[PDB]
């Protein structure tokens, strides 16, 4: 099954290795075997290399018609694998789009790849099952139908099912401010009058909301400020304040 | 900095900054807002089905509508004695002709909402429409004008609102190159009015001159004479590609019956008058001549077929599309608009607004940090890339300049532009009229003019005075408008006007609060007495009534009119 | 199948539209003596096919 | 350049670098916060052509 | 990677014998920064899978003879990158400034 993990290694690992063939188990018989058990096989470099292949050829035309000058080709994915990012690196020489080699984990060998039909080309939240076969140099050849999607690359073969979790690069792209914001902030015109405020003192402000509310001639012009981080008060509701007043200071929450 | 991605990802991914993501909470100030909202669409939503079948309301329940009670007894009666002739009295012949499966948009309607005051002090002429019906509608995969004369001629054929709804149908159709079908019933003229609809310019001269303006741009239109069409009305059926007079109840008249008498008044049947006279006499007057009203609509479908612009339609608008609907439910979008009759002006929000219309709930922002009061940006739209200006705030000399400069790569680049009207906006500062505001709010006009892009306007809410100016209005061809009820178009100012024309007419020092009793709260009923409902679109100002949330259907509709265009 | 205009009148001549092949067509096919409301019918027809 | 012609000389962010403060000045449309936030703006603005 | 090359075996490249260590120290300086020195920039905005010309390249190859006789200017590029790239799906030309300001 590919899609989410199962207890199905374990089961297997339950029959493998204990001695239960003989018949004999009590009812307590999981409690003290489970340091043997709670065990799966480990994720060989080679593993990662048709893992990582299917992940762009899965989504693209990497590797295809791709061209550089007196140069050679290179592309790179990352593996989020435990808790450690894991690095692999693809690259090709000659005018072969066939030859293929790899280095991953101080590693580095050459297989060939040949794919098969192209399929889901709406590459929805299945993405897109597709059937491998790779010619590593050594001599030997694989077939892998690889399921592959942003969040992990999942390969069933012989060696059996891996799922790869890809290292995640997420982190409010754009919203990325450090500014101390120390002074200055939320200034509000001449008029000033300010009253009806929302906003608790020393409570963070990402989302833009309406931090003071001064109203000059019927006008409310509700500031919105963005600023990250909580925003310390120093006017109270019904103060006239100058223009340009120092309302608030919005800083990082330190 | 340990960040090395190809921009997808950080792109086509489920988390792209260029969404937004402003969620609701759903507190009493949404409830004031959202409920209100709930109360400013009821009986818009009403009214209508009250026009329709107008005058007919068996329910008798219509409360909700503050029209008066009217005698439908008199109304079904009509209606009855006009079916029993053998014609259909409704606007059935429109959906008749339309394909089933496809969409309509009922271009103006209420008009003429309670309009004329009659000499009976508590009454209203009773024109539940203009006169006619209008709206676009697509025709054996032809997208066509249709423009159908109601047959409520007891107050008399054609208004000052009517003749208006008639030229502005045809300026339409004209601009987007979409053929026009008009289905004509008339009882001749307004005998009455008539100083205020013959003479003069846009009267009923106009009529005939733009169906021959249209043929010169061979822009084929086609007409369906179901009942009489006298007094100058009967040169439509005369200049017209195809026309069709049905067999019996079918007339065309340059003098009438009556006329004849007094002035050598050997009368004869009205048949031989002109009406459809099917016995192969010398007139070739009238191309189709047809047996049923189903006949003679069939026979409309047919002409209408054979002009080849099937192919020119498929190609331009995609028939076969994924619709992409927003991120947030539309449902939302009475809540964040504020309440109504607020001493100070509300606060309000755009972003929210525009997340939850556009595709995807997404947006492309240009500056924002400089001249935070005007907001634009470029959007998706059923499929096709727009501009969005939106105004939010008192306007500054740097929006003028950041509009002008949209409006600019918009133009370059062959965008449409949308735009959602608010406040005027302009501040007084000393300092800022010394800054050159004139010159900036002039190279504003300057480009909202001169541009040729499409450009279509929809009221928010607080449209007063001379800033729309700055955005865009009537007067500066917008080739579709519509309205949200909580819509208000007035002098430069919609509440100071009041402070300010207090100070200034004929006041006493004393006596303070009888004249503010006098001019207050006058100038209050004066200035917010017109509203979206009566002076806008019964008026034919701002022509298009709509809801708040029904409006991306809305604005693509407006989008695919106006891509048939040279 | 045919696409007939005026047909009561001046029915001397036939014009209308039709199909041929994919193709949409205009015939003008005479039957009978001419008459002055056959030519202008002619000149109608070809107007529109013009357009 | 400001130095010996009126040498009043104040922080280079205020002499015309990217000046994040809501300045008055209506120049560059784009303010970034990192490398990679500049290019995706860059592609962001090049799909918007319809080319 | 102008003037930075690790493998010191550039002898099949009649090339003379360039200060590595200055190159290096001047992209560790320049890359600590926050900004990218190189033509990462190009590859980074242009969409995966598709394709690059480099219109022009080896630009200002060993152009000026400078004060010192066996000594030329250190140009590897003309100072920018040109090359034709597809972004998003349009076609469209890059021109790229080069932070080499040393001359
Ligand atoms: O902050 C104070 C300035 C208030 C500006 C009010 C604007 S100016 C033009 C427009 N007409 C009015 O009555 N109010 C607005």
């Amino acid at each position: 099954v590919a899609g989410i993990n199962t207890n199905i290694e374990f089961l297997k690992r339950c029959c493998e290795t204990p001695e239960f063939a003989r018949g004999g188990v009590t009812t307590n018989f999981i409690s003290e075997h489970e340091s043997q058990l709670l065990k799966s096989p480990v994720v060989t470099p080679e593993v990662a290399a048709m893992a990582a292949t299917a992940w762009l050829l899965n989504r693209c035309d990497n590797w295809r018609g791709a061209f550089r000058l007196n140069s050679d080709t290179n592309a790179t994915v990352h593996f989020y694998i435990d808790d450690h990012p894991v690095e692999v690196r693809l690259h090709t020489e000659g005018a072969n789009y066939h030859k293929i080699f790899f280095s991953v984990w101080d590693h580095d060998g050459s297989f060939e790849v040949c794919s098969g039909p192209v399929t889901s080309k709406h590459r929805d939240q299945k993405s897109i099952v597709n059937d491998f076969t790779f010619l590593f140099e050594n001599g030997m050849h694989h077939t892998v139908l690889a399921v592959a999607t942003e969040g992990d690359v999942t390969v069933i073969g012989s060696f059996g099912l891996h799922q790869l979790r890809l290292l995640p690069l997420t982190d409010g792209f754009g919203d990325s401010s450090t500014a101390g914001g120390t002074s200055t902030k939320i200034v509000s015109p001449m008029p000033g009058k300010v009253s009806k405020l929302l906003v608790k003192s020393g409570d963070l402000v990402e989302k833009g909301q309406v931090l003071v509310i001064v109203e000059a001639m019927k006008m409310e012009h509700p500031v919105r400020a963005l600023q990250d981080g909580r925003v310390s008060f120093l006017v109270k509701e019904g103060e006239v304040v100058g223009g340009d007043h120092v309302l608030a200071t919005v800083a990082e929450e330190e | 900095y340990a960040h090395h991605p190809i921009d997808y990802e950080r792109s086509t991914s489920k988390s792209p900054n260029i969404l937004r993501l402003p969620a609701n909470t759903s507190d009493p100030t949404y409830q004031e807002n959202m409920a209100r909202m709930e109360g400013l669409v009821e009986q818009l939503r009403a009214r209508v089905r009250y026009v329709q079948a107008g005058g007919v309301v068996p329910e008798e329940e219509a409360a909700k509508a503050g029209v008066s009670i009217s005698s439908i007894e008199a109304d079904d009666r009509v209606r009855k004695l006009h079916l029993s002739r053998g014609k259909m009295l409704a606007r059935d012949r429109i959906e008749r002709l339309i394909d089933p499966g496809t969409r309509f948009l009922e271009l103006s309607q209420l008009a003429g909402w309670d309009l004329y005051w009659d000499d009976k002090k508590k009454e209203y002429e009773r024109c539940y429409s203009g006169g006619i019906v209008t709206g676009i509608g697509l025709v054996n995969g032809v997208r066509c004008m249709l423009v159908a004369n109601d047959a409520t001629v007891k107050g008399g054929t054609y208004y000052p609102i009517t003749v208006k709804k008639h030229l502005r149908a045809q300026k339409i159709a004209e601009q987007n190159h979409l053929p026009c079908i008009y289905l004509v019933d008339s009882g001749g003229a307004n005998l009455s009015r008539q100083d205020d609809v013959f003479p003069d310019e846009q009267h009923f001269g106009r009529i005939f001159y733009n169906e021959a303006q249209m043929s010169i741009k061979s822009i084929s239109q086609i007409a369906v004479v179901m009942g009489s069409c006298t007094a100058g009305g009967a040169y439509v059926p005369a200049m017209a590609d195809e026309n069709i007079i049905v067999a019996r109840n079918g007339t065309i008249f340059l003098g009438g019956p009556p006329l004849v008498l007094a002035a050598t008044g050997e009368k004869v049947s009205s048949e031989e008058l002109g009406g459809a006279d099917v016995h192969c006499r010398i007139s070739g007057v009238g191309d189709h001549y047809a047996t049923d009203d189903l006949h003679a609509l069939y026979l409309a479908r047919r002409a209408v077929a054979n002009l080849n612009l099937k192919e020119h339609n498929e190609a331009r608008n995609p028939t076969d599309v994924k619709p992409v609907p927003p991120l947030y439910d539309p449902r939302e979008l009475g809540g964040f608009i504020p309440d109504m009759l607020s001493d100070v002006v509300k606060s309000f929000d755009v972003r929210a607004i525009i997340a939850r219309i556009v595709d995807g709930s997404r947006f492309d922002e240009f500056k924002a940090l400089y001249g935070n009061t005007l907001v634009c940006g470029f959007a998706r739209i059923e499929g096709m890339q727009v501009g969005i200006i939106a105004n939010q705030g008192i306007l500054y000399s740097e929006s003028a300049l950041k509009g002008a400069h949209f409006i600019g790569l918009c133009t370059q680049r062959n965008v449409p532009l949308l735009f959602l009207q608010n406040i005027t906006g302009f501040m007084v500062g000393k300092k800022y009229e010394e800054g050159g505001i004139a010159r900036n709010g002039a190279r504003l006009v300057m480009a909202v003019s001169s541009a040729p892009v499409p450009k279509v306007t929809v009221l928010i809410g607080g449209s007063y005075g001379a800033g729309n100016y700055g955005m865009c209005g009537r007067a500066f061809e917008p080739r579709f408008l519509f309205m949200w009820p909580n819509a208000r178009i007035s002098v430069m100012g919609g509440t100071q006007a009041a402070t300010v024309l207090t100070l200034t007419n004929r006041n006493l020092k004393n006596a303070s609060e009888a004249e503010i009793a006098a001019f207050k709260d006058k100038v209050k009923k004066k200035y917010e007495k017109e509203g979206s409902c009566y002076y806008s679109t019964a008026r034919l100002w701002d022509d298009g009534v709509i809801a708040p949330e029904d409006t991306r259907v809305v604005v693509a509709e407006a989008l695919r009119a106006t891509r048939l265009a040279p």
